[PDB]
């Protein structure tokens, strides 16, 4: 898990 | 990518990662083939064997990517999936054939610099493409070595190998929709798909329009970059009709 | 896909990638 978070609204 | 080279910037601009939503993760390689389609391996989504069965909402698709880890603001666009296809007679039972599926995006997906549909071969483009000896492309940020991640997208350069030759590597039964690619043993030069790379295009440059052609999908080999093994890839040519019928009906 | 496979970086600025030339010399 080294990846940097996606904004909010894709999730 | 085993044994291969940071992409230059837009060098591959419809190279798609297939992103695990929960837990954040590579799932596979993918491309672009119009704003609203996307290419993949049918086993990057379906298969049985390792309990993988993914449905639209546990994926999103990440389309304009360089870096592999970096959330890539105001170049790469993410997006949700209306509807997965996969091929009705993909193999997962034996050899992997009929390795293709195909992924329709809620919405389309806006061109720019890094983002761009790769074209599908014709059947002339394809006899004249697809002989041993060509080279073709392949790109992913797929692991680098057998048994670790790039920062960025990987390429490869490989010549398609002569049927006998990639039928005597293995123990495997190959199918006329499967293709294999790499150097043999002698040839000195090396390089492969890996992990993570499944679903990735195998490319060429038409010498006749100078336009880019996905020739291949990145589906299977029996560890990475091996001395007398050789990388597998679906024959996009060969289920050409399948991805026009699911575009034509549901496009 | 009129425009298909044509890279906004590289064939519609006539620039060259830094390894096609290698896919180029296989097609003999
Ligand atoms: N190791 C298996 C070999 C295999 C082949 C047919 C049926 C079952 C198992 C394999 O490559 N895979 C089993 C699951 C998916 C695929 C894979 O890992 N594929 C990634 C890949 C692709 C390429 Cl071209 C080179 C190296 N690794
Ligand atoms: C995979 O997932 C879908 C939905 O849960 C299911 O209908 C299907 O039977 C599952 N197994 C397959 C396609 O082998
Ligand atoms: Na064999
Ligand atoms: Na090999």
């Amino acid at each position: 898990g080294d990846f940097e978070e996606i904004p909010e609204e894709y999730l | 990518i085993v044994e291969g080279s940071d992409a230059e910037i837009g060098m591959s601009p419809w190279q798609v990662m297939l992103f695990r939503k929960s837990p954040q993760e590579l799932l596979c390689g993918a491309s672009l083939i119009s704003d609203r389609w996307v290419l993949t391996a049918a086993h990057c989504l379906l298969y049985p064997p390792w309990d993988k069965n993914f449905t639209e909402n546990d994926l999103l698709v990440r389309i304009g990517k360089h870096s592999r880890t970096r959330y890539e603001r105001n170049i790469e666009k993410i997006s949700m999936l209306e509807k997965i296809y996969i091929h009705p007679r993909y193999n997962w039972r034996e050899n992997l054939d009929r390795d293709i599926a195909l992924m329709k995006l809620k919405k389309p997906v806006a061109f720019s610099d890094y983002i761009h549909p790769v074209c599908l071969p014709d059947r002339e483009t394809a006899a004249s493409l697809l002989q041993a000896g060509y080279k073709g492309r392949v790109t992913g940020w797929g692991n680098l070595k057998e048994t670790g991640q790039p920062s960025v997208l990987q390429v490869v350069n490989l010549p398609i190998v002569e049927r006998p030759v990639c039928k005597d590597s293995t123990r495997i039964r190959i199918t006329d929709n499967m293709f294999c690619a790499g150097y043999k043993p002698d040839e000195g030069k090396r390089g492969d798909a890996c992990e993570g790379d499944s679903g990735g295009p195998f490319v060429m440059k038409s010498p006749f329009n100078n336009r880019w052609y996905q020739m291949g999908i990145v589906s299977w080999g029996e560890g990475c970059d091996r001395d007398g093994k050789y990388g597998f890839y679906t024959h996009v040519f060969r289920l050409k009709k399948w991805i026009q019928k699911v575009i034509d009906q549901f496009g | 896909e009129a425009d298909c496979g044509l890279r906004p970086l590289f064939e519609k600025k006539s620039l060259e990638d830094k390894t096609e030339r290698e896919l180029l010399e296989s097609y003999i």
